[PDB]
C-alpha cells in the first residue's frame, strides 16, 4: 500500500506537470490574459514545491504506521487536493516583478539539487540491475540472460551513437557553432573513457558487478543532457521532443524511486523532498545563459560522479 | 568457480 501512496503522488505530480505544460499554449494565452504563460507555470511550480515541502516536514521523523501522521500521509487525499487549490490561489495573490527573478533562482538551484540526486539514483538503479541480471545469469538458463544483456546494453548505446549523429547534423557546422563541438565532443570523449573505466580488471575486482550496462546507461544519459544543454541555446546559430525525453527518464528515476509497524519502507520525508525537487526541476524545464551552463556543468557532474562511483573502492 | 573478467562484469557463468 505505501508503494501504491508514493505512485500516486507521483500521479498527482504528473497530473499538476501536464496542467502546466498544457497553459503553456499560445492559445491559453488568451484565458489566462483574462484574470503570461510563464507566469502561470511560476505560480503553479510554486504551489507544488511548498506543499511539498510542507508534507515533508510535517513526515520528519516518522518512523512507523502507527503514527497518526503516517494516516495523513495515506489518506485525506480530498483535503490534499483542496489545500493545493486553495494555494495554488495564494499564489496569485503574491506581487508579480521581482518574485519572478527570485523563483527563478530558486528554481535553479532546485533543479541543480534534484539532477543530482536523480543521478545518484540512477547510478544505483543501473548497478542494482547489472547486478540482478548478472546472477541471473549465474542461476538460470545463461543463454537467455545474456542475449538479454547484450541487447539492452547494445541498444542503449547505439540510441546514444544516433543521438550524437543527430546533434551533429543539426546543432554543428563545418565551420560554426563551435561552443556545440566543443560540448558534443568533451561529452563524447567523457562517455567513452567512463566506458573503458567499467571494464579495466582492477576495478571490477572491487566491484565484481560493475559492468558495461550501467556505463551505457549512464552515456545515455549524458548524451540527452548534452542535446538539452544546446537546444536552449540563446544564439539561433548555435541552437521539445529533449524535454519530452527528459520527462520520460524522469518519469523512470520516479517509479523506480516507488517501487510497516515496525519500520516505514521508506522515509515519506525524504520522499517528499525529492519530489518537491522534482517539480522544481520541471518548472526550470518547461521554459538563458545559466540554463544552458547548468545543463553542461550537469552533464560533466554525471560523468565525474560515475567515474567516481566506480573509483572510490580503488580508494 | 573460473570467474573472468568479462565486459557484463566479474562473473563465471560463461565458464561454469
Amino acid at each position: 500500500n505505501s508503494t501504491v501512496t508514493r505512485l500516486i503522488y507521483a500521479f498527482i505530480l504528473l497530473l499538476s506537470t501536464v496542467v502546466s505544460y498544457i497553459m503553456q499554449r499560445k492559445e491559453m494565452e488568451t484565458y489566462l490574459k483574462k484574470i503570461v504563460g510563464y507566469k502561470a507555470v511560476y505560480r503553479i511550480s510554486f504551489a507544488m514545491a511548498i506543499f511539498f515541502f510542507v508534507f515533508s516536514l510535517l513526515m520528519f521523523k516518522v518512523k512507523t504506521s502507527k503514527d497518526l501522521r503516517a494516516a495523513v500521509h495515506n489518506g485525506f487525499w480530498f483535503f490534499k487536493i483542496a489545500a493545493l487549490i486553495g494555494i495554488m490561489v495564494g499564489s496569485f495573490y503574491i506581487p508579480g516583478g521581482y518574485f519572478s527573478s527570485v523563483w527563478f533562482v530558486v528554481g535553479m538551484i532546485g533543479a541543480a539539487l534534484f539532477i543530482l540526486i536523480q543521478l545518484v539514483l540512477l547510478v544505483d538503479f543501473a548497478h542494482s540491475w547489472n547486478e540482478s541480471w548478472v546472477n541471473r545469469m549465474e542461476e538460470g538458463n545463461p543463454r537467455l540472460w545474456y542475449a538479454a544483456l547484450l541487447s539492452f546494453t547494445s541498444a542503449f548505446y547505439i540510441l546514444s551513437i544516433i543521438c550524437v549523429g543527430l546533434l551533429y547534423t543539426y546543432y554543428t557546422k563545418p565551420d560554426g557553432c563551435t561552443e556545440n563541438k566543443f560540448f558534443i565532443s568533451i561529452n563524447l570523449i567523457l562517455c567513452v573513457v567512463a566506458s573503458i573505466i567499467s571494464i579495466h580488471p582492477k576495478i571490477q575486482e572491487h566491484q565484481p558487478r560493475s559492468g558495461l550496462l550501467q556505463s551505457s546507461l549512464i552515456t545515455l544519459y549524458t548524451m540527452y543532457l548534452t542535446w538539452s544543454a544546446m537546444s536552449n541555446e540563446p544564439d539561433r546559430s548555435c541552437n521539445d521532443s529533449d524535454n519530452f525525453i527528459g520527462l520520460f527518464v524522469f518519469v523512470l528515476c520516479l517509479l523506480y524511486s516507488s517501487i510497516e509497524k515496525e519500520g516505514v519502507q521508506y522515509s515519506y520525508s525524504l520522499f517528499h523532498l525529492m519530489l518537491c525537487l522534482a517539480s522544481l526541476y520541471i518548472m526550470m524545464t518547461l521554459t538563458k545563459w545559466p540554463a544552458v551552463w547548468v545543463k553542461i556543468s550537469s552533464s560533466w557532474v554525471c560523468l565525474l560522479l560515475y567515474v567516481w562511483t566506480l573509483v572510490a573502492p580503488l580508494v | 568457480f573460473y570467474s573472468r573478467y568479462s565486459w557484463y562484469g566479474y562473473s563465471y557463468g560463461w565458464s561454469r
